[PDB]
């Protein structure tokens, strides 16, 4: 790896700098290097990993959707399809890289609920991004891989975390989006969002002012989706 | 557009 | 070049797609490939080239300024300097690529005023970006190279273009920014912006409604700079 | 921040 000669601490420091500079491809490369040092990641480090790849894949997904729409309109030369394929291939490569980091070896070394749920949610997320562009023989298996990762994360989070935990809430939010637009299960999506919102509501009284702000921020995303979906 | 956690 | 096997027309088509997808590094790579086909560029094609590299170098410059500020504060480990240097080197490479396209062989083949002024302005612009980060033995020569390109463009534009021409106006705007913040000549900057604005004003009566909108848009940038500078 | 043409 091109980051093999840099100290772990310097990679983390430079990831934080790259975030401030909005250099998210650099940020992701630095955090990939940090993961490849082989040590477990702290809470803050896990968030840096997540933010970096979310921004990288988010730009690719937004581009793919623009190109796919143009391509669709043009089917109502080969250049549109070719360029959509180029972006799609690059996106799949990013998802494969993230999934490879989780499988080698973040998940197997993650014993605490906060770390294991975080990584299993990420695994579901990046299989979901693969499913957004999937069309061939393996699409159903891609979908089931996302479902399986989300489900294991949900099972742990329900046993080990309070209903206001922000990781638990963000997991439920994304699993509900999975149901709605990947699995064609809008009723499951709505039920999960509502149950998650209501159980978090009833737990807010246990929280500090800061935790309350953290949880209600994500609850608002659940509510906004319910308003869009109902 | 619906929200996911990262957004 | 990695774009050597693609048709010129397909490269231009994909540059337009990449713009719609906000994939500006791709856009620049496609337009570099189009230039390297060896034919002159049309007005529209010149704009695609300009937009692509403006967005690429603009992200790098914005990142460099964030990092340089952090570095300065830290001088009131080596990681901040190292990462600023990395971004700076990448930025210089982009400027060198653009300047190489202009020198091999866009400028020498540009005979019309609109194309020659466009390219000489671009040459000034990318030497100016080099000057923004320059500190060593060659900084004065970098500054003079920007000045020389801007000056030749100004001389042609004054002889061959009306004072409301948008290329002429954008050239004068950028040469005025060069004076203000690169050449430490704020009075020259203010004088150029004011004279450019006033001579354009007096020519607006010759324009169509569409041209009037084009010219007054850039005049407003001249005015806003004068308000900031006075 | 001052304007240049590209912005
Ligand atoms: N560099 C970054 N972008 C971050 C660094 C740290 C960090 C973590 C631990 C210690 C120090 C810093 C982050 C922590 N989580 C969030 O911001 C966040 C996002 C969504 C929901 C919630 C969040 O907080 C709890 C609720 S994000
Ligand atoms: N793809 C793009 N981003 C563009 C394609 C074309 C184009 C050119 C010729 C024919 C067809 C399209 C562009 C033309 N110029 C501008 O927009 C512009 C920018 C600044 C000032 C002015 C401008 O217009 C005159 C005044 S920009
Ligand atoms: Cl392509
Ligand atoms: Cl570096």
């Amino acid at each position: 790896g091109a980051m093999g000669s840099m100290e772990r601490a310097s990679l983390i420091q430079k990831a934080k700098l790259a975030e401030q500079a909005e250099r998210y491809e650099d940020m992701a490369a630095f955090m990939k290097g940090a993961v490849e040092k082989g040590e477990e990641l702290s809470c803050e480090e896990r968030n840096l990993l997540s933010v970096a790849y979310k921004n990288v894949v988010g730009g690719q997904r937004a581009a793919w959707r623009v190109l796919s729409s143009i391509e669709q309109k043009s089917n109502e030369g080969p250049e549109v399809r070719e360029y959509r394929e180029k972006v799609e291939t690059e996106l799949q490569g990013v998802c494969d890289t993230v999934l490879g980091l989780l499988d080698s070896h973040l998940i197997k070394e993650a014993g605490d609920a906060e770390s294991r749920v975080f990584y299993l949610k990420m695994k579901g997320d990046y299989y979901r991004y693969l499913a957004e562009v999937a069309t061939g023989d393996d699409k159903k298996r891609i979908i089931d891989s996302a479902r399986s990762a989300y489900q294991e994360a949900m099972d742990i989070s329900k046993k080990e975390m309070p209903p206001t935990n922000p990781i638990r809430l963000g997991l439920a939010l994304n699993f509900s989006v999975f149901h709605y637009e990947i699995a064609n299960s809008p009723e499951e999506a709505i039920s999960l969002a509502k149950t998650t919102f209501d159980e978090a509501m009833a737990d807010l009284h246990t929280l500090s002012e800061d935790s309350y702000k953290d949880s209600t921020l994500i609850m608002q995303l659940l509510r906004d989706n319910l308003t869009l979906w109902t | 557009r619906r929200f996911s956690a990262g957004m």
